[PDB]
């Protein structure tokens, strides 16, 4: 399925991806950032 | 990719019964060896077991019980898994024997707010209320003039309304200071003004003001709430006997002198009690009789003994729970009376008395256990078997308490966790009641 | 900086906060009319007056074009990546001169960990089909 | 301009001498509406310099397509169509060719 659907978008999609064209731009730097529920959050989250 | 994790808010602080949880019993009402915290006692628990079930029965008035044994044994523990059993939704009343001596009220009182503490109730109170941004503000005079209408403008991000009131919320505003472009809060129930702020609207009219700049109020102007209001009846008693509600001169400093209590009268118990019967009528109340629990109870005086004789058979009365770690006594205000627990035989027949009774070695060990991984601490398997050495050579609150001072001397010379070492040598920096009283008994000629 | 969150009701709540906090703040949600999806970009870019901007990822996430933004705060996963990854890079954009910092902000355990798994899940499972 | 727009639209020629039509499928921020412009100023055989298109957007973007046809190559005659059904109908009138392009969304 993977080589097909490949070979069936090859001939009508461009897809460079960022560093192809941006050449010069760093990527983002990702955060995934945790909190704890509140004391009043994890009542209501238990409630539920 | 990257992540960020914070929580910088310290934890609560450990008590010396923050690991009772509950009774631990099964649903058959026979105690499990140990479970939500406890430990042993099957019979006392059991015996708690039944209490239990009569606190949430809700049926009966003034039934007590004494719950009685040697230091350590656990009475308050018990007392405290009640409290834990009944969850939060039930007043719980902790007292000591040695608070009813109060220099305001009479003893033969103090006991009486407790009682009437012990009996929550809880009001489906319905507030109607107007909130808004005041837009205009005129009051009216009349003819013999005074002051006897108020016109006030209010808005809100829901339109706007002009409204007409008591002189009484003029003088209110007035009292307030609230002027035009203020935010406001009104109870028509207590006639109650709060001045929230200044609205938003205006935050920009000034370089420098001391105002708190507030968000214009959101639905109606004038609107109906209910507030599911939890209170006990000591609560109407005392607000009644020295009143701050309402918004009159008077009413405005009884918030201001000092706040003394009062010898409340029993015609205002029965006129609360007339008062509440009809808001449990109409639906609007629902009362929750709990527990008044009295520790230390070997140290009410015999006046205030033989008023317990009238307090637990009243119809009224929450049930009450006394503890005693004492043998046959001298009965306090007797001179040389002396009876079991401490307690007139009198009382004592109005009770129905829990024995608590002496750990075993194995019991001790498993209560310090529960107790070290409560505390937050790791401790080796032969150091926790020399506690519960230390168990039976002296008594388990002394053992218990070796823990902490283990810990720390554990983290300072760099372990994880307590070693026998470190047991073995707080042993020896801390005394205890029985080896102190050898060492202060032998130097006696000193002191 | 950007906000996206899902509930127009957690919009008004963050708008409530930047009222509070004097955060010189402007939004775009469903409700906004294309005069100010016009007006509300054009002065987001060309100035240094509005500190944070406050989208919906459907709503804002897609052609905006909000170069003049640094970095961006996801308080919400929507269950599917490219909503996301569309709404960042309406900041991480040519014409830029800076990095870009993304903050997702996530509750741990209760339930935004099975947003962010099928998250992580479909972002791999999204790349076979394509490289 | 840049030279992988250009490639692109040597690409594009191709597909659309072909009858075929195609994604531009690139990571966001390379240029979409610069490329798709750029089927006017790099094909010069008058159907690409006066014949009448349509482009179909989410409505967020109606503003930055208007203003890109202004900044690239301003000579084609665009036509905005969002707002009122009043304003809407003044437009729809117009086209009853002079007409390069209309700027749209799908709800509409
Ligand atoms: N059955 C038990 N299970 C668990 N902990 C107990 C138990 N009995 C006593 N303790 C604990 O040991 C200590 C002594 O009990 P306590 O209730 O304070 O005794 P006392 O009857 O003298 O007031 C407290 O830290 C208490 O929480
Ligand atoms: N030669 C150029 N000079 C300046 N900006 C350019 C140029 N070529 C492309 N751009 C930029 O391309 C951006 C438009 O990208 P867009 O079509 O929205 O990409 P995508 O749809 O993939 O996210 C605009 O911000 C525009 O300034």
């Amino acid at each position: 399925q993977l080589s097909r659907l490949h070979m069936i978008l090859k001939p009508f999609m461009l897809r460079r991806i960022k560093k192809d064209v941006e050449n010069e731009l760093s990527d983002k730097i990702e955060i995934l950032m945790y909190c704890q529920l509140t004391s009043r959050q994890k009542l209501l989250y238990q409630a539920l | 990719k990257i992540e960020e994790v914070k929580s910088t808010t310290k934890t609560q602080r450990i008590a010396s019964h923050s690991h009772v949880k509950g009774l631990g019993l099964d649903e058959s009402g026979l105690a499990k060896q140990a479970a939500s915290g406890l430990v042993g006692q099957e019979n006392a628990r059991e015996a708690c077991g039944v209490i239990v079930e009569l606190i949430k029965s809700k049926k009966m008035a003034g039934r007590a019980v004494l719950l009685a044994g040697p230091p350590g044994t656990g009475k308050t523990a018990l007392a405290l898994a009640i409290a834990q059993e009944l969850g939060s939704k039930v007043p719980f009343c902790p007292m000591v024997g040695s608070e009813v001596y109060s220099t305001e009220i009479k003893k033969t009182e103090v006991l009486m707010e407790n009682f009437r503490r012990a009996i929550g109730l809880r009001i489906k109170e319905t507030k109607e209320v107007y909130e808004g941004e005041v837009t205009e503000l005129t009051p009216c005079e009349t003819e013999n003039k005074t002051i006897s209408h108020v016109i006030i403008g209010l808005k809100t991000a829901k339109g706007t309304k002009q409204l007409k009131l008591d002189p009484s919320i003029f003088e209110s505003l007035q009292k307030e200071r609230v002027e035009a472009g203020d935010v406001i809060y009104i109870e028509a129930n207590s006639g109650a003004v709060k001045r929230q702020g200044r609205c938003d609207t205006y935050a920009t009219e000034f370089d420098l003001e001391a105002e708190e700049y507030v968000p214009l109020p959101k639905g109606d102007v004038h609107k109906k709430k209910e507030i599911i209001q939890d209170v006990t009846l000591h609560d109407l008693d005392v607000a009644n006997a020295r009143p701050q509600g309402g918004q009159d001169i008077l009413s405005m400093m009884g918030q201001l002198m000092k706040p003394k209590k009062t010898e409340i009268t029993d015609k205002l118990r029965g006129e609360i009690n007339k008062v509440v019967n009809k808001y449990i009528d109409q639906g609007i109340a629902e009362l929750v009789p709990g527990v008044l629990f009295v520790d230390e109870v070997h140290m009410l005086d015999i006046e205030c003994f033989t008023y317990l004789h009238r307090a637990l058979e009243s119809s009224i009365a929450p049930i009450v729970i006394f503890a005693s770690n004492r043998g046959n006594c001298v009965i306090r205000g007797t001179e040389d009376i002396t009876s079991p627990h401490g307690i007139p035989l009198d009382l004592l027949d109005r009770v129905m008395i829990i024995r608590t009774m002496l750990y075993t070695p194995q019991e001790m060990k498993q209560i310090i256990k529960i107790r070290a991984q409560t505390e937050g601490i790791n401790i080796s398997e032969e150091a926790l078997n020399h506690l519960g050495e230390i168990g039976t050579k002296t008594t388990l609150r002394y053992s218990v308490q070796l823990l902490t001072p283990a810990n720390l001397l554990a983290k300072i010379n760099g372990k994880d966790s307590i070693e026998k070492e470190h047991v073995e040598e707080i042993s020896e920096l801390f005394y205890d009641a029985k080896s102190s009283a050898k060492i202060l008994a032998d130097q006696q000629d000193k002191y | 900086v950007l906000i996206y969150s899902q509930m127009t009701r957690m919009i008004d709540l963050l708008e409530e906060y930047m009222v509070y906090r004097k955060h010189t703040y402007m939004r775009l949600d469903g409700s906004s009319k294309i005069s100010e999806r016009r007006d509300m970009v054009a002065d987001f870019q060309n100035r240094n007056d509005i500190f944070v901007f406050l989208l919906s990822t459907r709503a804002g996430g897609l052609g905006i074009n909000l170069t003049a933004a640094d970095t961006v705060i996801f308080y919400d996963s929507d269950w599917n990546p490219t909503v996301d990854q569309q709404a960042m890079d309406r900041a991480h954009r040519l014409g830029q001169t800076k990095q870009v910092t993304v903050y997702r902000l996530i509750c741990k355990g209760t339930i935004e960990e099975r947003i962010l798994q099928r998250a992580k899940e479909k972002s791999e499972i999204q790349r076979m089909v394509i490289s | 301009l840049k030279g992988y727009q250009l490639k692109g639209m040597n690409w594009l020629a191709n597909l659309y001498e072909q009858g075929i039509n195609g994604i531009l499928a690139d990571e966001m921020g390379l240029g979409k509406t610069v490329q798709s412009i750029a089927l006017l100023a790099h094909l010069a055989e008058r159907e690409n310099i006066w014949g009448p298109f349509l482009i179909i957007s989410p409505a967020s973007t109606l503003n930055n397509w208007h203003q890109e046809f202004t900044r690239f190559v301003p000579k084609f005659k665009v036509l905005p169509y969002w707002g009122n059904p009043h304003d809407r109908k003044v437009i729809r009138r117009f086209w009853s060719a002079p007409f390069h392009v209309v700027i749209t969304s799908y709800q509409l």
